[PDB]
């Protein structure tokens, strides 16, 4: 496995899963919109075979739903199979797609799918359906299969994996570990955990011991727990073991589970359908019968309804009526949705299918691989919302025209396309996110109006090697050149009139001059793609100020969320508070770790301290002062010196070769994993108590032992191989690579001793001893400085760090951890893979949509979801909130409130026009985070008597500054009321 | 009264309340159980989101009722 | 004296000073040395406002409740326009090793406070030589529960609602300064009372007597910060016939232990550093000007 390019997804499926991955081969039907969406996901998850199937030809409606198509290969009517195949192998080079068009009718032989592992069916008939589903679940071993399909707003999704499937990991979740702290000589026994930190198990789970102390018999066993309490829970019969003493770790064990599934045919009649709204609990089987009703429909007329013919409604309306009262549980009619699929049965919504593909692909891969817990069994998404608010729509606006947005007009209507083509919108970030969002853009042809219309994306960073697993639009030879204008470039091919202008800036407070409030108020909608929150937030608060709506999306593993922000009718990003990294206490760290990460943040740490801060200390102070005369003087006049003590040891124990560098490191292993041992011993002996009488050395503590040098273990040649090049940098040493071999390393080692184990005036003595000794010239104070480069795999960042974090384990004995570990847990990588950033996509693009159309507050939703459980929740977005101050006055959190002034405008003359405009008196004027006036600091009083135009200090291209307030609270010794921002003109 | 507090990854979490309790306390009990502070979880229903000073009875959660538990991300 | 001392440090207690100036193009320039310089200069963002509000009304407690004393006191100066920039400095208590002495250190508020507890380092190392207390890292980390957020217990973090820097500030001066600092390391009070724990601590108070001696007069007597010059040129004049007595005391007192064999060595050593210490300090308490 190539780590350069699936470095992000093995963090997601792990090696077992990518080993079974290869060796698979998939067979995929229909090359629709759907079936492109589900083949550009699966051959960018790295099958090995793919073969795509189709019988068609292109056609001038096809170009509004392929990004892959061209007008010369719908003038040639070429087939739609081949005409696809040359740019999807590009996708990845590692991937064998083939092409295929023999005909599939109910007389076709089905023996030549047995070669495949699993088929993918898309517009396909029902009773092929039916018979390939027959077919298939009857193999030995059985072939999985998938059936999907989306017809103008709603969607279908089924499975069947045979009667049995084994199922390796139901969560993905890795196990958590707890700390015994007591036990009891019973039947049943009762484990108690530590103090605080509940277990958070639940009963039925499996758990192993180790390393207890008295109760030998359970080290190595496997028990099933029945919970309790919340600190708690009780395992088998132990009367007969001895008593327990003390220590002990349980570990969490993952058990394989077995679902079962049922054939096509039987699960028409009652289907086991999932929720995704809970609003509507029975709207999924409404959808059902209506979808089975256009399937018959179809059949009996070898047509699809046409838009606006009563007659045809009526006759889907009686179908579906037949239909419902022959299913098991006898649901009702919903005649609304009949009336809207009737409506909009010719149309396509390429959001949808971006979604419904990204879910699709996900089934397929635990399908191919039994990694996650497989879907059961069918699936209902749809778009309701979207016509919902149209109201009664004439017929005419949905009739085609002749273009290629054929489409999305019988899908929404005219007037909403036309409104959608003169979007002014700005993008932040070009990830994985965007690359999806822009292609979504081109298909909904947003912006391509001549009059009216521009599309603008910023990103700073460049094309790297490993970006190219997700992100589809870049190619290898595109590495190292701004993201923006290749996705542009790319873009522009799919529509060639979609105007889009690229930048090359990054959203910060300091490029807040271009990004000024015009170019915000210009456009119409903010999309974000960003990976950190305080970019999020920034981008939130610039929203804030100038009323625009923001949508905002992330992915980490194979979770995702969206989130939806309107003017005066939903809350902002900063209304909610997300989860920080939890810091690891100091003395955790530093002198006691207990797992991996701990020695891992150590190492971090150490590189930091040893090639970064040291040498730009160094740097700074060597040229703070010209000379080393010059600072030999000052300190013999006994002027103190910041840093001195250090600087000048590091200038006395100054390498001068490779030999020395080699020393060097040799000393630094033996004073990082022998001296502290010994010394945390000796400071605290291994029988030492406490006031209770319990042992200092207890858990979660681990008693420390030494390490000896050895050369023939590779770890240790590992450091100091490492150790060695990283200082020869540091110092500015040549040096060959014939010298890291272990050879020349015992030769210069062989006569090299190591110290046993256990200032103004020798810092005087050694800076002399320099001087005297011409080794202060101006090349001397140099030092370069490193930068951590976890993408490089020959600086040796990483494996220094990993062998100092192994080592360090050992020394602890704690099970280490291997390269790619550590490199994720060190560089803070975030798991990523296309299903997910696919679906959130089409989910946002969704959205868009309904924030274009100016629906009210009850059309928009929020989706957070899980595709391993897998779980999706629409909830709707939160409503504003009311904030009251006094006499009745209230805002919210859209408000503000202007004051007019002029040249010689007074600070006091501003309290008073907020007190007689407002009715309220201001006691604290902050601009930002400079205050102006508060009356408690010394000095303020008099500042009453300012010009104001004095007292904020602008700028000539601003004509308005924000500040903030606050008001006494009517019961004095509590905190002031907030209130809302207040902005302030310098003149009419 | 029992509820159950279905969060993502498929943990599933048992509660005591009655009706008339505020949709703080509620929240301030998952603490006990989770050590998640209150300020940082938010908890749907019906696809509702529950907003705080209010009481279960104005949202009709009733026995064996379900809530989701649900976060944000940061990825992208 | 004392009632003089009181009187007269009274009106010196809060103030403002100025530490950071702007140019032209929005850069900022440290007039005075400061600890978290590049996290000043890398956090820009002007979106938190709760933080402005929370310190304007700390600010009313910070003028009038902090302690005051013959025994100890404290001292905070802030900038003079951000209010994220603070200053402190603590005098040791009466009848411990840190006796008159005088510490300072760094406040830094995040951005997202009070969610989030206040940064605080030590600034008295002495070129980060010398670890001062077993919750005192000779780097300047200052460790403390109300500090830090961890599992521990939830009466034990920093509580957004509740916690405030004058409780901060009184803890660090009550807990971390006490009598006999050797003991304040968990394990260690198991052997309270025998003779080697006595052993133990006495050569930790000497090791701390001198190191207090030589990095917490004598240095801010010569080199003072600019913030607090005044206070120090004042706190030391008023008390030079104390701080005499109090080192010929301990000169005396450390002596006494330097017949012993098994920490003899160590006794005379601190001995004799603490008698060249002083040496020193007489001559800078003769020469220092009346305020
Ligand atoms: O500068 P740091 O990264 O904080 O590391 C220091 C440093 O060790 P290295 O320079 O070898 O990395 C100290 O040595 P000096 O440079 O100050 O001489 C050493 O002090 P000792 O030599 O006296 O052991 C101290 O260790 P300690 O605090 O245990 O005295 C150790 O700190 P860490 O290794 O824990 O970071
Ligand atoms: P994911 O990490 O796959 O992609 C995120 C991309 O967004 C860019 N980015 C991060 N932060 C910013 C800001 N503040 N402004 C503009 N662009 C940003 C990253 O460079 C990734 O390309």
């Amino acid at each position: 496995i190539d780590d350069a390019l699936y470095s992000r997804q093995r963090y997601v499926l792990g090696d077992t899963a990518m080993q079974k991955m290869a060796k698979s081969h998939v067979f995929l039907s229909g090359m629709g919109g759907l079936g492109l969406e589900i083949a550009k996901n699966l051959v960018l998850a790295g099958i090995k075979a793919v073969t795509i199937h189709d019988t068609e030809k292109c056609q001038a409606w096809d170009l509004g739903t392929n990004f892959f198509l061209s007008e010369d290969d719908v003038v040639n009517k070429r087939n739609r199979a081949e005409a696809v195949l040359k740019h999807i192998a590009e996708l990845n080079p590692y991937v064998h797609v083939t092409s295929s068009s023999v005909p599939f009718n109910e007389t076709t032989d089905l023996s030549f799918l047995d070669k495949y592992q699993c088929v993918v069916l898309t517009e396909m008939k029902l009773p092929l359906q039916k018979k390939i589903n027959d077919f298939c679940r009857s193999q030995c071993p059985p072939i999985k299969f998938i059936s999907a399909d989306v017809h103008g707003i709603w969607s279908r999704l089924f499975c069947d994996f045979g009667d049995e499937f084994e199922v390796l990991d139901t969560t993905g979740e890795e196990p958590k570990e707890i700390f015994i702290s007591n036990i009891t000589q019973a039947n049943p026994g009762i484990v108690t955990c530590l103090e605080n930190h509940p277990h958070k198990l639940e009963t039925g789970q499996f758990l192993t011991f180790r390393e207890i102390n008295g109760m030998t018999g359970l080290n190595g066993s496997i028990q099933q727990i029945t919970v309790i309490s919340p600190f708690s829970f009780s395992i088998g019969d132990t009367t007969e073991l001895e008593p327990y003493l003390h220590g002990g770790i349980a570990v969490q064990v993952k058990t394989p589970k077995t679902v079962f599934f049922e054939s096509l045919e039987r699960q028409l009649k009652h289907p086991k359908c999932l929720i995704v709204d809970f609003s509507n609990p029975e709207a999924p089987l409404e959808i059902h019968t209506a979808m089975l009703a256009l399937d018959q429909f179809q059949e009996k007329y070898s047509r699809k309804p046409n838009v606006g013919c009563q007659q045809d409604s009526e006759e889907l309306l009686k179908l579906a009526t037949s239909i419902s009262e022959t299913l098991e549980e006898k649901p009702d009619v919903n005649a609304d949705i009949v009336h809207w699929l009737s409506w909009t049965a010719q149309g396509f919504l390429s959001p949808l299918a971006a979604a419904v593909g990204g879910v699709a692909s996900q089934e397929v891969l635990k399908a191919v691989t039994g990694k996650f817990s497989p879907l059961c069994q069918w699936l209902y998404l749809e778009a309701a919302d979207i016509v919902e608010s149209l109201g009664k729509p004439e017929c005419e606006e949905f009739l085609p025209r002749g273009d290629r947005y054929d489409a999305l007009r019988a899908c929404i209507g005219d007037t909403l396309c036309q409104k959608l083509q003169n979007l002014n919108i700005f993008l932040v970030g070009c990830g994985a996110i965007g690359c999806e969002m822009l292609k979504n853009f081109a298909l909904l042809g947003v912006g391509t109006s001549k009059e009216k219309g521009m599309i603008t994306v910023t990103d700073p960073d460049l094309i790297e090697k490993s970006n190219l697993n997700r992100q589809f639009l870049f190619r290898p030879h595109h590495i190292q050149k701004p993201k923006s204008y290749t996705a542009a470039d790319a873009t522009l091919k799919i529509n060639s009139q979609i105007k889009i202008d690229a930048h090359l800036n990054k959203v910060c407070p300091t490029t807040e001059t271009i990004y000024n409030d015009e170019f915000y108020t210009k456009q119409d909608v903010i999309i974000t793609a960003l990976d950190n929150v305080e970019a999020r937030r920034y981008v939130d608060s610039r929203c804030l100020a100038n009323l625009r709506p923001l949508l905002d999306s992330g992915t980490m593993g194979t979770k995702g969320h969206t989130e939806v922000i309107v003017p005066h009718l939903t809350e902002s990003y900063n209304s909610h508070r997300d989860p920080p990294e939890e810091e690891i206490p100091f003395s955790t760290l530093k002198s006691f770790p207990a797992a991996i990460e701990h020695t891992i943040q150590w190492a971090r740490d150490k590189f930091e301290s040893s090639f970064s801060h040291k040498p730009s200390l160094f740097n700074k102070f060597w040229q703070t002062y010209s000379s080393a005369e010059e600072v030999l003087q000052k300190i013999q006049s006994g002027h103190s010196l910041e840093g001195c003590f250090q600087v000048i040891k590091l200038l006395s124990r100054r390498p001068r070769n490779w030999s020395q560098c080699v020393e060097l490191a040799r000393l630094k292993f033996e004073k990082y994993f022998n001296h502290k041992a010994l010394q945390l011993l000796h400071c605290f002996p291994l029988d030492i108590r406490l006031k209770d009488g319990s042992l200092f050395w207890q858990s979660p503590k681990r008693p420390p032992s030494p390490i000896k040098f050895d050369l023939n273990e590779p770890l240790h040649l590992s450091f100091l191989q490492n150790a060695a090049k990283l200082y020869a940098t540091v110092y500015c040493i040549p040096f060959a690579e014939e010298d890291l071999s272990a050879d020349a390393l015992l030769n210069i080692l062989s006569e090299v001793k190591i110290q046993e184990f256990k200032d103004e005036r020798n810092a005087i003595f050694q800076l002399e001893k320099a001087i005297l000794s011409n080794e202060a010239t101006k090349s001397d104070l140099q030092m370069a400085v490193l930068s951590f480069e976890k993408d490089d795999d020959h600086n040796g960042h990483i494996d220094f760090i990993t062998a100092a974090s192994n080592l360090r384990a050992k020394m602890y004995s704690i099970e280490p951890a291997d390269r790619f570990k550590t490199k994720r847990i060190a560089g803070k990588i975030i798991p990523a893979i296309a299903t997910t950033t696919a679906t959130v996509s089409g989910l946002v693009a969704l959205e868009m949509i309904k924030v274009t159309g100016g629906y009210p507050f009850e059309a928009y939703k929020n989706c957070f979801l899980n595709l391993a459980i897998p779980i999706v929740v629409f909830t709707e977005t939160t409503e504003v909130r009311k904030t009251k101050i006094r006499n009745g006055i209230s805002f919210t959190i859209w408000d503000r409130w202007t004051v007019h002034g002029k040249e010689d405008f007074t600070l006091l003359d501003f309290i008073n026009a907020v007190k007689e405009k407002y009715g309220i008196e201001p006691t604290m004027v902050v601009q930002g985070v400079k205050m102006l006036y508060v009356p408690v600091m010394p000095g303020h009083a008099k500042r009453l008597k300012l010009t104001m135009h004095k007292l904020v200090k602008p700028t000539t291209e601003k004509k308005y500054v924000d500040l903030t307030v606050s008001f006494a609270p009517d019961i004095d010794g509590d905190e002031d009321l907030p209130g809302p921002p207040v902005r302030y003109y310098f003149s009419h | 009264m029992q509820i159950f507090v279905k969060t993502l990854t498929g943990k599933t979490i048992t509660l005591e309340v009655e009706p008339s309790d505020t949709i703080e306390n509620v929240k301030a009990k998952i603490q006990d159980k989770e050590g998640i502070p209150p300020d940082q979880q938010r908890l749907i229903f019906a696809g509702k989101q529950l907003e705080d000073g209010r009481t279960l009875s104005d949202y009709n959660i009733q026995k064996e009722s379900t809530l989701h538990l649900v976060l944000r991300l940061r990825g992208a | 004296l004392e009632e003089k001392y009181v009187a007269v440090m009274k009106k010196l207690q809060f103030d403002t000073f100025e530490m950071v100036s702007e140019d032209e193009d929005g850069k900022l320039g440290f007039k005075v040395n400061y600890h978290y310089m590049s996290q000043v200069k890398n956090a820009n963002d002007a979106n938190s406002a709760a933080r402005a509000r929370r310190l304007a009304q700390e600010a009313v407690t910070l003028s009038t409740s902090l302690p005051l004393s013959s025994s100890s006191s404290v001292f905070v100066r802030c900038d003079e326009e951000r209010l994220d920039i603070m200053k402190v400095l603590i005098t040791g208590p009466a009848d411990t090793p840190y006796a008159n002495g005088c510490f300072e250190f760094d406040v830094y508020f995040p951005q997202d406070y009070p969610s989030s507890p206040p940064l605080v380092n030590l600034e008295t190392t002495g070129g980060h030589s010398v670890r001062f207390n077993p919750n005192l890292y000779n780097d300047g980390k200052v460790c403390l529960s109300i500090l830090n957020t961890w599992h521990g217990r939830p009466e034990e973090k920093w509580n957004p609602q509740t916690s405030s820097f004058l409780q901060v500030l009184v803890s660090v001066q009550s807990l971390i300064l006490v009598a006999e600092p050797y003991f304040n390391e968990p394990g260690y009070e198991r052997s309270r009372g025998t003779p080697s724990g006595t052993q133990s601590s006495r050569e930790y108070d000497g090791n701390i007597r001198q190191a207090t001696v030589k990095w917490a007069m004598l240095e801010q007597i010569r080199n003072p910060s600019p913030c607090f010059k005044e206070v120090i040129h004042k706190h030391f004049y008023l008390k030079r016939v104390e701080i005499m007595a109090q080192c010929e005391e301990w000169i005396a007192d450390i002596q006494q232990y330097s017949s012993d064999k098994r920490v003899g060595r160590t006794m005379s050593h601190h001995a004799a550093a603490l008698k060249r210490h002083t040496a020193q300090l007489r001559e800078e308490l003769l020469k220092l000007p009346c305020p």
